[PDB]
Order: structure tokens, then sequence, then C-alpha cells
RNA sequence: GUCGAAUUUGGGUAUAGGGGCGAAAGACUAAUCGAACCAUCUAGUAGCUGGUUCCUGCCGAAGUUUCCCUCAGGAUAGCAGAAGCUCGUAUCAGUUUUAUGAGGUAAAGCGAAUGAUUAGAGGUUCCGGGGUCGAAAUGACCUUGACCUAUUCUCAAACUUUAAAUAUGUAAGAAGUCCUUGUUACUUAAUUGAACGUGGACAUUUGAAUGAAGAGCUUUUAGUGGGCCAUUUUUGGUAAGCAGAACUGGCGAUGCGGGAUGAACCGAACGUAGAGUUAAGGUGCCGGAAUACACGCUCAUCAGACACCACAAAAGGUGUUAG
RNA sequence: GUGAUUUCUGCCCAGUGCUCUGAAUGUCAAAGUGAAGAAAUUCAACCAAGCGCGGGUAAACGGCGGGAGUAACUAUGACU
RNA sequence: GAAGACAUUGUCAGGUGGGGAGUUUGGCUGGGGCGGCACAUCUGUUAAACGAUAACGCAGAUGUCCUAAGGGGGGCUCAUGGAGAACAGAAAUCUCCAGUAGAACAAAAGGGUAAAAGCCCCCUUGAUUUUGAUUUUCAGUGUGAAUACAAACCAUGAAAGUGUGGCCUAUCGAUCCUUUAGUCCCUCGGAAUUUGAGGCUAGAGGUGCCAGAAAAGUUACCACAGGGAUAACUGGCUUGUGGCAGUCAAGCGUUCAUAGCGACAUUGCUUUUUGAUUCUUCGAUGUCGGCUCUUCCUAUCAUACCGAAGCAGAAUUCGGUAA
RNA sequence: GGUUGCGGCCAUAUCUACCAGAAAGCACCGUUUCCCGUCCGAUCAACUGUAGUUAAGCUGGUAAGAGCCUGACCGAGUAGUGUAGUGGGUGACCAUACGCGAAACUCAGGUGCUGCAAUCU
């Protein structure tokens, strides 16, 4: 006996039950995946207006 | 062997009474209108090929009124792999029966049933389709392998049995000749028919690296370096 | 078999344009790219280096990286009952950046005009756009301008 | 070998033309399609007359070639093998295929069988151009070309001249002058456009204002 | 495929780290040796009734292996393995492709 | 059939289950034999068949994805329920518009490249060949094809200069815009840039429409993994109530009115009653409702009578009716 | 194994078996022998039957074809 | 009397051993078998102009080849056509004009490329070291292939730069075991030293049924669980083929298309043929023919009445009503 | 406005054939000792602006040109196509209703625009 092989009957009315949604922006992304160079930096700077603000606000 | 008995079938000439041939990957079909028209071509490779077959059959009508069911058959032919010119390792045991012959062989004769030789020391033994089939194996390396080299001089030692043979052969490769200085020096069957400054093909076993377990159940320094499988 | 490619189905998609073969204009190398900016994705078939997939061809991102010779733009894609978010490392000929966002941005500066000059003109506003209106009246004349009378024509073959 | 063309009568299939895939076809049963006087000059036959097909639908190679007899056989004993020029405007490219054969269906592709066309409703099949007293042979003519044929076709008087793509007297207006000159079997006119050099090498009565 | 005998890569190994000088030849195997811990448990194993107590391969498909190449660098004598693509034929040193030669004989 | 022996037969005695016995049939071995009977291991195992016990309320599926000696089964995502938790006009939407991308199907084209293809006309021969005049000629006088010149007949799922419709990506602001001059081991000839900042300026016309029984997040678990039908596009096949795909709507899981009858057609989707109104379909009688009104056509010694649907063709006819 | 009487029982020992008052240095376990090492261990020589090699056997299992050429034509249950 | 340190007996070791035991003897599949591989992959097309998409659909390819056919730089222009040059002709070498690629780029097919990615030279090993992120196939797991960076060490080039194998899309493989390089670093647990063994990080030896069992037949003496998810017979859909009917009429029929024979085309009906399919039945619908016996169809062999004839008569042939 | 160096978009910039170029600049052009490359100082290398030219290159103009580029009550609201009906038709296919809308063909015009620096009767 043979089957029926494939079909995408159906499969865009099951999509919608529940959506089809999008993946929530956020301020802030991750630096994963950026320029190992101006990472390397960029924590350095940070590091420094804290401090200088800390300093600042004593 | 194909292209051999394409040619051979022809001066015989069993083929006239199919109806059609069509062809296939590693073959090709023969079509026959009675059953009895297919054995003889059966029958008639058997006497000049190795084989293995076996048929099976379709049904379609089952006329009630009798003599009559009609019946459709299919019969499913291998020939045997190795072919005329190839480089062959032999199981143990297997060669151990037959005549006590080396693991390592060439070809012969490729008739009704395959023969084995050895080029060094002059030998030859038979195996029977039936011997084959039981426990396969396959050739090392094919006619596609041969390498030229140059021969330079043949020193005879003694034997003939029926080819002037063991002759000690001095060579070099063709692409060495030129650019290089190396030379190999190898025993051979090709003695009657050898001369200086003849191009003759053969195996080049030194840079060659197999992968069969056969021929890693060897001796990595009782092998030769290198094989002349036959002049031109 | 069947026979799924990393670049299967792209026989005219890649294709290089009719006399449009041959070296990319240096006014593509020229054009700064920075993190924030909306590009349109088009491979050129030429350059086989930096080649974006054939899923992305014409769709349109963000920048999130910029390094020697490419950038990073972060597209979304649609799997199932979902968007997944997917990052790409496309070399700068098979980019450009989006008109769309541009036509924006000169907009947002015409809005802060208005209200600038709004509030030393005196009161109100009103800058959002209203998209087309039902049309007024108007008495067209027939000064120079009588109707012309037509009917339905017969049938002739002329073949 | 033949099978009924009922069977292959409708555009199911996609174009399957000969080609380096293909490769094996049969011949075409149909072979010359011009037929009459066909060393003619365009002065000579004005009259034309078409036979259009009124359904989409395909002819069969052998179709045409039955109806092309018939229809020239009529013509050449009542009014004389040199009073016209026929012309089959239908070429049959479209190849049919035929399943002549483990199983049934168990690997079912079929052979090539034969040529046929893919005519269109409004289509001309046949094109006759002739004198203008010689036209009830070649109305009646073409009425038995119509029952070699399935389908529904009429027969239909052309306002043009001959093979021209021009009215009867729009030709007329331009042949007078020198803005009209023959080709060979067809014709060629004036073109304001070109080279103004080799405008005057061919069509020598025209730039003149005279006769 | 050919080889060189020589090769010019980066050494590692305290005093060179940078580009140096390897002797290449070929990659042989090594000895089965008895004692090591499967042999030990497979003898044990298959002693006694009952007889094979292991699988046995048979059903081979490949051809052709893969060749890995000993760098030694000639300053340090620090060996470095190296891995190449399938091949049927290979060799090293010399035999070098010329201008452009017809075939002959 | 055989009926004086390789005869028939009582009692005693021997041979025991992978064992016996067998003038050989896999025959016989207590109605049991291609491995007897009895008890126990034993409630042996089964991806396979059959059954599975009270009422009501709310929600409500799947035959599809990947991997498996997988294809009558599992694991995995999916669809479903339940429990909630953080918040409370929320930001979103199987939709439109404005602005801006991507595509090579339909059509078109071939007097555009690629590949097929019917006709003549003008030329060109030191050059694929024949004839005519020849001692030969890189000669003429006739010719049939090759290519050349403008023409002409016809085409392409795996050709193409052009190129739709429908379907498809992104943007339309506070997580924003402008000024002010800080931070750095990155970047620049240069405190120039780059990325994130302090301080100040800009508010409910805060920057298209329409909508919003709230927006978001977590945990956990059932059934299912044989599908089938219909309009349009479609490949295999002569075709099929056939085999295989594409988008949508359905039956499966669904009664009610209509198609006499019917899984899928048309109408319409259901708590319990009264009154009104309609849908699809109808209004001679069966049968609730006009043997209504109006202009015409047709007479048949097989009339014709309502989609899906339960069939009819080429070809004819001084039948009759309009042109 | 064949299956009363009568008359016969053809050619074939390559293959598979079976067998041998035949060859001998090809293969080859465990014990023992030597060498190397601190020892556990490793490496060598030696080596039974069988295997392989050579004869016998078909009232053992079995098997009993083709192809060219022979001064027209003809090619034999001939000859090559 | 014989025989005698041989035999016999005991333990280990090699040979032989269907006499006996245990077990196995893929999957997809228009039933199953044979074949094929659609079983791991690549190009074009099927494929309906985003992406995804089936059939034992169509046209084909893969299990390799390369120290350059890799890296950088330099120097050039190809296929072909035309005009010229002793031997030299359609094909040898030299010179000029035209030449958007009609050439070439390891192999299938599709893209790509002209002071190049093609052809010829000079220099080379970036086909290297350390490990992370991303794309495709997807469960966003593995495998393979690729993209862009980083921290080192190099090649080339005057330099900008370029280079982490092969211009691009294919060219390959877990856990266990063995082994090689590295650290020459951990452990052998009463304490030590040297042999030996084990561990940590990175490669190799392989499973093509390619997410990876170690495997021959037979049953016509047969068994069990199921299957109408599936064959062998009636029925249904289909009608290619068979049978039967028109239409047009080639040739015939001494003159003469159509009294009558009647080719090929073109339009149908039949279910008395055979194919195609698998809807019903596998907890069973008795599977050939003959004998016997009723009834129905007409597509009428005879029997009744007619019309035509190339019907003198006789003897025929063709057609109508009629079962 | 013309030239030169470096360019942007890359035929309205090309191609075939003809015609004109004051200024200055480009160019062709002369030499072989040196660095350098050749079979060849032809190409590339250096030297001289010296001995000579607008004859070529280059720039602009001309052509009912070839091509290429923009339009048009040009073809055409056609071909094609989204949605609808117990619409027609034995079928093949065809009308109608809410919408979107081509290509060839035709005609008409056009034949480089411009940035930085330098430099010119
Ligand atoms: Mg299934
Ligand atoms: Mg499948
Ligand atoms: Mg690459
Ligand atoms: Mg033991
Ligand atoms: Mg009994
Ligand atoms: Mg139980
Ligand atoms: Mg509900
Ligand atoms: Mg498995
Ligand atoms: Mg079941
Ligand atoms: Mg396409
Ligand atoms: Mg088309
Ligand atoms: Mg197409
Ligand atoms: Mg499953
Ligand atoms: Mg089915
Ligand atoms: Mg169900
Ligand atoms: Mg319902
Ligand atoms: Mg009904
Ligand atoms: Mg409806
Ligand atoms: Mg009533
Ligand atoms: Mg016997
Ligand atoms: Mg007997
Ligand atoms: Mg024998
Ligand atoms: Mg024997
Ligand atoms: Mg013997
Ligand atoms: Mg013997
Ligand atoms: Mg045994
Ligand atoms: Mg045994
Ligand atoms: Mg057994
Ligand atoms: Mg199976
Ligand atoms: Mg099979
Ligand atoms: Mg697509
Ligand atoms: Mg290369
Ligand atoms: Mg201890
Ligand atoms: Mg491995
Ligand atoms: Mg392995
Ligand atoms: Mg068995
Ligand atoms: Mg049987
Ligand atoms: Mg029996
Ligand atoms: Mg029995
Ligand atoms: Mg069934
Ligand atoms: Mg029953
Ligand atoms: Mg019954
Ligand atoms: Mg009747
Ligand atoms: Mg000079
Ligand atoms: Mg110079
Ligand atoms: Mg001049
Ligand atoms: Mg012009």
């Amino acid at each position: 006996a043979k089957s029926k092989n494939h079909t995408a009957h159906n499969q865009t009315r099951k999509a919608h039950r529940n959506g089809i949604k999008k993946p929530k922006t956020y301020k802030y992304p991750s630096l994963k995946g950026v320029d190992p160079k101006f990472r390397r930096n960029h924590k350095h700077a940070l590091h420094g207006t804290a401090k200088a603000l800390a300093a600042a606000k004593k | 062997t194909f292209l051999f008995l394409e040619q051979l079938i022809l001066k015989h000439n069993a083929h006239v009474d199919t109806i059609s041939i069509s062809e296939a990957k590693d073959g090709l079909d023969f079509f026959y209108a009675q059953k009895n028209h297919a054995v003889k071509m059966i029958d008639f490779l058997n006497a000049v090929v190795p084989i293995k077959h076996k048929k099976s059959e379709e049904l379609i009508s089952q006329d009630t009124h009798t003599g009559a069911s009609t019946y459709k058959f299919s019969y499913s032919v291998e020939i045997v792999p190795i072919c005329k010119d190839d480089l062959v390792v032999l199981p143990k045991k297997l060669a151990k029966s037959m005549g006590n012959i080396s693991q390592f062989v060439l070809c012969s004769k490729i008739s009704n049933t395959v023969q084995f030789m050895d080029p060094t020391t002059l030998q030859t033994a038979d195996l029977s389709p039936s011997v084959y089939w039981r426990a396969p194996f396959n050739a090392l390396a094919d006619v596609t392998q041969l390498v030229e080299f140059i021969v330079l001089d043949v020193d005879s030692t003694g034997i003939s049995r029926g080819n002037r043979v063991l002759a000690d052969i001095t060579v070099a490769r063709t692409s060495d000749l030129g650019v290089n200085d190396q030379v190999y020096y190898v025993r051979s069957h090709l003695g009657g028919i050898c001369h200086a400054g003849d191009s003759v093909m053969g195996y080049f076993i030194a840079n060659s690296n197999y992968n069969s377990d056969l021929f890693d159940g060897l001796n990595i320094d009782y092998v030769p370096d290198v094989v002349l499988v036959k002049k031109l | 078999g069947k026979s799924h490619g990393y670049r299967s189905r792209t026989r005219y998609m890649f294709q290089r344009d009719f006399r449009k073969h041959g070296a990319v204009h240096l006014s593509t190398y020229l054009k700064v790219y920075k993190v924030g900016d909306i590009v349109d994705i088009k491979a050129n078939g030429s350059i086989q280096k930096g080649m974006p997939h054939k899923f992305y061809q014409g769709k349109t991102g963000v920048v999130y990286n910029v390094t020697k010779s490419s950038v990073g733009v972060i597209i979304n894609k649609m799997v199932g009952n979902r968007y997944l978010e997917k990052r790409l490392n496309l070399r700068v000929e098979h980019i450009k950046h989006s008109k769309c966002r541009q036509e924006f941005l000169e907009r947002v500066k015409a809005n802060a005009a208005k209200r600038a000059e709004a509030k030393a003109q005196g009161v109100a506003v009103q800058l959002k756009r209203q998209p087309a209106q039902p049309r007024e009246s108007r008495i067209v004349s027939t000064e120079g301008n009588v109707p012309q009378t037509l009917a339905p024509v017969p049938y002739e073959t002329f073949i | 070998a033949r099978r009924p063309a009922r069977c292959y009568r409708y555009q199911k299939n996609k174009p399957y033309p000969k080609s380096r895939y293909n490769r094996a076809v049969p011949d075409s049963k149909i072979r010359i399609y011009d037929l009459g006087k066909k060393k003619a000059t365009v002065d000579e036959f004005p009259l034309c007359v078409h036979l259009v097909s009124n359904e989409l639908e395909q002819l069969s190679s052998e179709a045409l070639e039955a109806a092309r007899i018939c229809a020239n056989k009529y013509m050449t004993t009542v009014s004389g093998r040199d009073a016209f020029h026929l012309r089959v405007r239908v070429h049959p490219f479209h190849v049919l295929r035929i399943n002549k054969m483990q199983q049934g269906m168990r690997g079912a592709w079929g052979k090539p069988h034969g040529l046929a066309a893919r005519v269109d409703i409004g289509q001309i099949i046949f094109s006759v151009r002739t004198k203008d007293s010689n036209k009830d042979v070649v109305v009646e003519g073409l009425r038995r070309a119509r029952y070699k044929f399935p389908g529904q076709q009429k027969i239909i008087l052309s306002k043009k001249w001959g093979f021209t793509n021009l009215d009867r007297p729009e030709y007329l207006k331009k042949r007078e002058a020198g803005e009209v000159k023959d080709d060979g079997a067809f014709v060629k006119f004036l073109s304001k456009k070109g080279s103004l050099e080799n405008n005057i090498r061919e069509f020598p009565e025209y730039f003149a204002a005279q006769a | 495929v050919n080889v060189p005998k020589t090769r010019k890569t980066y050494c590692k190994g305290k005093t060179c780290r940078k580009h140096t000088q390897h002797k290449v030849t070929q990659y042989k195997a090594g000895k089965a040796s008895l004692f090591a811990q499967g042999k030990r448990r497979y003898d044990r194993k298959q002693s006694g009734f009952g007889g094979q107590t292991k699988p046995v391969f048979h059903k081979k498909a490949k051809t052709t292996k893969k060749v890995v190449l000993r760098l030694e660098c000639v300053k340090c004598k620090t060996r470095a393995q190296l891995t190449l693509k399938r091949c049927k034929h290979f060799e090293l040193g010399g035999e070098k492709k010329q201008k452009g030669q017809a075939l002959q004989f």
C-alpha cells in the first residue's frame, strides 16, 4: 500500500490560531557578533564616563 | 567483458529471436516473444563468460478456459566484475586452495571461467563462478590506473612452461626518463616479447594508497614495487 | 533524486542585466553606512564573495555592525507561528540605502519647521497627512465646448 | 499506428517541440505549404479569401494533408492550375505522446506519436489569392477542405489586396505614384526615414511629379 | 597528488612561535600492542563457550584513505600533523609539471 | 481382490519421544503425529483483533515538519486543554493608503541574441558538384545547393531585447528631533571622527486610514501523525468515481430549509418558548402559495420541461420563424 | 546401487568427492629450544596430522558443443 | 600363554565434524518478485514572476583530479572571417585588417569574467597557528559546505592592498576499540625509582541501507496474529483496443463517381472482447464446461407484406415495417 | 568659451562615412652614454625640446544615416489578468458585472551633462 506523500494543506490555518508574532525590539541590543576591536574600546569608554560622573557627583 | 560479449554474440549470432533491445546504466536488456528463445541465449552465455542468474515471473490473465494463464518471465544475469587485465588481491583461504598461489595476482584469460597469473613466479590458477559468488571480492586496480614505462634491458633467468617466462626487466618511468635519476628493476612474465627501448604499461604500486583489507593483510615488503601488464 | 543546493533556482536572479556587465561603478564603494541605517539587499552576480542566500533577495533590514569591507544587516524571517531574527555579513556591492527612510527624514525637518513657524504665527497646526478626500463642486462651462454626441458602432470583420 | 483524432483534439499539455531533449520525432505529413501559381506578381491576384478557424483546437498533420489535396484538386480541375495561389499558414510543430508499451503504471512515460498544430479562435488556416471573376471556385474549393477538419471553421472574403497589409483603395492610392515597387513574391513600399542616397537608387518613379 | 619534501610554516614550541623549515614524509599506522585495555577486555570475552561475542565488519564502501603529513621543524624537532583530501595516487619530492609536453610513444 | 502360504490369528515377551518402529505412505506410536500425552516454568511475549460500566456545564483538535531495519509503530515540532503570573490603554492587526524595493510567469518577440522554419527576388564564384564550347587557363556559356543582400510564412516547459495582473519585503517618530561639550587602550596628519553620555529646547493633531471582550510572559499535560471533496492553476495518463502537486473554502467532527432520493452542491451554522420577516427554492393536483398579468416561439406515428446531475456528435431538412 | 528371463552395457578422471606400498622443505598449534632485557615481556630457529603438490578411480556424483577452410556448385555421423 | 614401558587412562593443543544445536536470510514499490535507487548528494526543468513544494515525472551528473589546475604581481587578447608570403594543397610557419567574446576557465548543467577571473612569465606556500560568531539544509540538533571578523606568524607587490585551498553553486561520516602529535602536564589511592597501564587536547583507521545490526536457501507436509490499508473471480467508473454505425468518396463497376464493391480520413454508439484502476467482499458471495429450463433484447438467418437493381425468366444482390 | 591632470553618471557619450580646427596645451616626432627590456631602442627604459608638423591621434561640425535615449486623444482601454452569479454553450469555449492594465507597431523630437585644480587671444 502506497501513502499520500506530502502537502501543505491546513498549515497556514494552523499558523494563525496563535498569531504569527514579532520578536520584541529592545533598547540596547547585545554586542554578541560585533567587531571585537570596537567593543574592547567601548568597555573602557563607559568606565571613564561613569567615573567622571562618580567624581562629579561625590 | 561487455564490449567483448557484444563482439562474441555477433560471431556465433545467437541474436535474431529478440523483438528489441534497450539499455541500462551497467548493461542492457534483451526482449523475447517466446520463453524458449531466451533460454538458448542464457545457455549460450553460460558457454563463453562467467555468470550468475535467476528467473521470476509476473501473471496477467488467468483465463478460466485452459491452456492460457499467460505468465511473463524475467531472467537477471550478472557478469563477474573482474575484467581481463586487472590487478587482484585474492582471499587467503582461496589462495591456499588453488595451487597454493600467491595472493597478489594478475588476470589471464577471462573465458567461461576466470583464470589468474602471477607475474613474478609464473604460475596459473582457475576460479569458477560457483566458487566466486559464494564469497565475492573485487579488483585492487583497474585498466584506468596503468602508467607508461620504458624498458632498458631484459636478463633472462631460465624457465619456460609455455611463454618464455621470468625476465628480469630493467625499466624506467616515462615521466622520470627525461628528468631525475631513478631506475626500477623487476622480474616479469613479459620475457618473450620485451625489447630494449619499448614503452610498456603497468601498475606502479609504490605511490598508490589503496584501501583493501585483503591488501591490508599482506607483507608491506614482499610486495613488488612495479608490475607491468602489457607491452606497447 | 532531489537537489537543494545553496544556489539552486537562481538562473535569472543573480544574472547581470542587459548591457550592464563588467566592473561596478565607484559610487558603490564611496557610500558611508552607519549603525541604524535601513538597507535593501540585491545580490550582484559578478562579486562571488560576501553574497547573500537567494531568500534575502529583496528583503530590507537594519545595520548593526560595520567592518573592513562589509556590513551586518539584521532581517526578520518567518517560520511556522513565529518570526526569528537573523544576522547577515554582506559585502557592500549587494546592499544599498532605503530611499523610503530618506523620504521620512526630510518630512521630520518639514514638520519641525511648521511647528516652529506656527508658534511665531499664532496657534493651530494640523500636521497629519490626510488621504484623498472626495472632490468638491464646480461649474463646467459650455463656452466654446458643446457636448459631442456618440453612439455604438456596427460589427465589421476586416481580416 | 494512428489513434482516433478525438483523443488528441484539445490543447491540454504544454508546447513540446523537437529539441535536444526530445530529439527523436516522426516526419511531418504535410510538407509543401504554398500551391498554385507561386511565382506570380502582386497586381495579378487581387481578391483574397481566407479559411478562418472558430475553435481553440489541434489540427493534426494529416488533417491538413487531406484538406490541402482536396481544395487544390477541385480548383485545378475547374478554374485551371494557374488561376490562384493557395497558402497553408499553419505549420505543425507540437509533438503528441502515446503510452505504447513491470506493471501498468509502475513506470509510465510515453513515446512520440505525431506532429500537430495549435489553432486559435479567429486564426487563418488557408489563404487563397485570385482574380476578381474567379471567386465562386475558391469558395467551393475551401468548402471541401472544411469537411476534412474537426470543429468549426468559416470562409471570409478579405477587404485587403492579395497578401498585402493594405485595403483595396489604399494600395491603389500608393501604387499610382512611385511609392510601391515589386519585391519578388511580395512587395516593397517607400519609406520617409533612412538614408536619402539609397532611397533614390531604388524607387526611380518617385521624386519627379509628372508621370 | 604530489607534494614537496619540505614546507615553511608556523612552528609552535616555546622557542619557535614563528615560520620555520619543517621536514615532510608520511604517516604510518603504528602497531596494535597487546596489554592495551581493549585487547585485555577482548581476549577475556572471547575465551570460554559462547562463540563470537562481538560484531565483525564486512560491508565496506570506500576505496581511498586521506593523507596525513608529519611535519618536523628542523630547529626544535617539534612534530605537527596536517591532513589532505582523499586521492588514489600520492608521492613526494620532485616530478614537477613542465611547460607543455604532448603525448609520447 | 485373495483364499496353503513373504498366510491368518490368541496369550506371553522386547523396543519410549529428537526417542521407537517403518516390504518407505512423513506411515504408525490409545478418536492425538512434518516430533505423543500430563504437570510446572506461565498471568510467557504481541508495533496486531475485540471489549472498557453514572448525569450535566465550558473549551475543543489532527492526518503536517525532521530523525528512526522507519512505511499497520515511535521520538520531535505543530494544533488543544488546564493552572496561573506581571501589568492595565496596551501596543498589536490573515485589512487599506501614502513613500519605496524585489520577481522573469501570462502576454509579446524573432525584418532582435539562441534554437527550430515556408516561399520567391537580387547578387557572388580561383573555392560541394554536373552539363554546353574545350589542348589547357586563377576561362566563358547553362545549372543545383552552400553562404551574402533587403523581403516573407510559422514556432519554443528546459530561447529571449520588453514585460503585466494576483501574490510579496521595508518605512509613516518619545526607545524620537535639535543644540550644548564630556568619556576612550578604538579611528584620525589634526580632539577630527565613532559609540554611549551630562545639561538645555521640543507635548497630547505626538505627525496616514480602519479596528482593538485588554497587552505581554511562564509552567505543564491529552488526542493526532491512514484523510477525502469542491472552484481555479496544474504534471503523469487515451481516459477513469485513476495517480501526484499549488492557494482557498469545505466533509471528516454538523443537525436545520432547498436540489424527490444523496458525506462534500445552494441557503444557512443549533440553549428553552411567542409574534413578525425573509434566504435558496417555489405558487395545475399530489403540497402550504397567482389554472396571475404581458410579448413572442414551438405540434413532435421516441415533443419538452431548471445549476452541480445523472450524457449526446459530425452531417442533413421548400417544417416553420426572424435576419 | 540396479531390479526376473533374452541381448547388450559406448567415450570421458578437467570439476566435486573418495583414495594412494608416491614427492618433500611450500604451509604450520600448544609444550620445549636459543637470543635480547632488572623482570614482566619481545624476537628468532625447530615442527605432528591436515592443507598444497603427483598418480588411481565413472555398475562414484556427473558430463557427452561450436567454429572456420578442402580448384565449379555441395561440406558429410568424412578428412584439417 | 601373549604384549610391555609401547598401549590404555587423565589434562591441554591443532585438524576434521549438517551427524547434531542455535540463529539470520534490508527498504521503497500503482499486489509481491525481477529490474531500478527516486536509499547520502549537485545543475536545469516540472514550479503557477517572494520563499516553500509531490510522482519508479523529463533532461543529466557525484564517491574523483590538482605543488599548481593554490597565493601575489607582471606582461598580453581570444573563437572565427578576409587580404598577402618559395616547397605548402581544406589543415604547418611569418605579416596585416576586422572581430562584445561568437574563445577559454580539470569534470554535469546554470551563472560569472576583456589593460580579466582567459593565455605567457617572476616570486612563493595563507592548502599555516589559537579558538569563538554567522549562513544554508533545520528540531533553528548533528554532519558536510560556506561567510565575515579577532589575536599571532608569513607570501607577494614601488604602493594602495590582496591571500585562512581550488571564480561560484556538488565532491562525504557518531558513540566503542586501535593509533599518531601535543602537554612531556595528571593518576596507578602504605612510601618510593624505573619498565608497563590509564587519563586531558587535537587528527587518522568506517559504516554508500550514507543520524552508522555481525547474517543463505526451501515448504506442493505446514502453522499463528491480522489485512478488503493489497493480489487471484462477480459488480462499478474508463473505452486505448475489439465490435457496430454514419459522413466525404480514391479506385472499381467495358461508355458511365453514388445498382452494387468499396481504400483512407473525419463524427459517434455499444459493454457479448481485452486492457487500465483497486470503490465493495479475506470472523469465506462455491472459483470451467456440459445437461436441464424459463424469460428478455434486436444490431432479423428463416417465415408475412413491401421498395431498389448493371431485376427478360429462373436463380440472386441491396434496403424498409416486424422479435 | 577652449585645452591640460584627476574624475562622477557610463552610447543624448557608440558606430559608418565625409568636413573644419586662431591661441595655448596635448600629440605624432629626434637621440642610445647611463638605470632598463627586447629576435628587434617597434613596445617599455633614459636623454633632448633640440631638427620638424597639424599629415594622423585629439576637439567640434555634417548625414530625410545605423544604433541608442525621452515622449505622444500612436496601437489600446486591446492582449493578459484579481473578484461574482442555480449566466450561455452537449463540449471546446464565450458573454456580462465591480476593478488593474502591457509589449511589438506607429508618429515626434534628441545626438553627452557636470565636479576639483591648473592654464589660454
Ligand atoms: Mg502518511
Ligand atoms: Mg517518496
Ligand atoms: Mg573562494
Ligand atoms: Mg578454548
Ligand atoms: Mg491414533
Ligand atoms: Mg493480562
Ligand atoms: Mg465552540
Ligand atoms: Mg539503523
Ligand atoms: Mg487497523
Ligand atoms: Mg523560472
Ligand atoms: Mg507565452
Ligand atoms: Mg516558460
Ligand atoms: Mg509516521
Ligand atoms: Mg487512492
Ligand atoms: Mg476518523
Ligand atoms: Mg454543515
Ligand atoms: Mg435531481
Ligand atoms: Mg456560490
Ligand atoms: Mg394549494
Ligand atoms: Mg550404482
Ligand atoms: Mg521398483
Ligand atoms: Mg573428472
Ligand atoms: Mg576426480
Ligand atoms: Mg583425479
Ligand atoms: Mg589428486
Ligand atoms: Mg560441521
Ligand atoms: Mg555438522
Ligand atoms: Mg540447522
Ligand atoms: Mg517490503
Ligand atoms: Mg526490487
Ligand atoms: Mg520560487
Ligand atoms: Mg586558478
Ligand atoms: Mg595499591
Ligand atoms: Mg573518524
Ligand atoms: Mg572506524
Ligand atoms: Mg528456515
Ligand atoms: Mg510452491
Ligand atoms: Mg511427499
Ligand atoms: Mg498426513
Ligand atoms: Mg480496496
Ligand atoms: Mg458473515
Ligand atoms: Mg449463494
Ligand atoms: Mg427493429
Ligand atoms: Mg625611435
Ligand atoms: Mg618613453
Ligand atoms: Mg587634418
Ligand atoms: Mg537617425
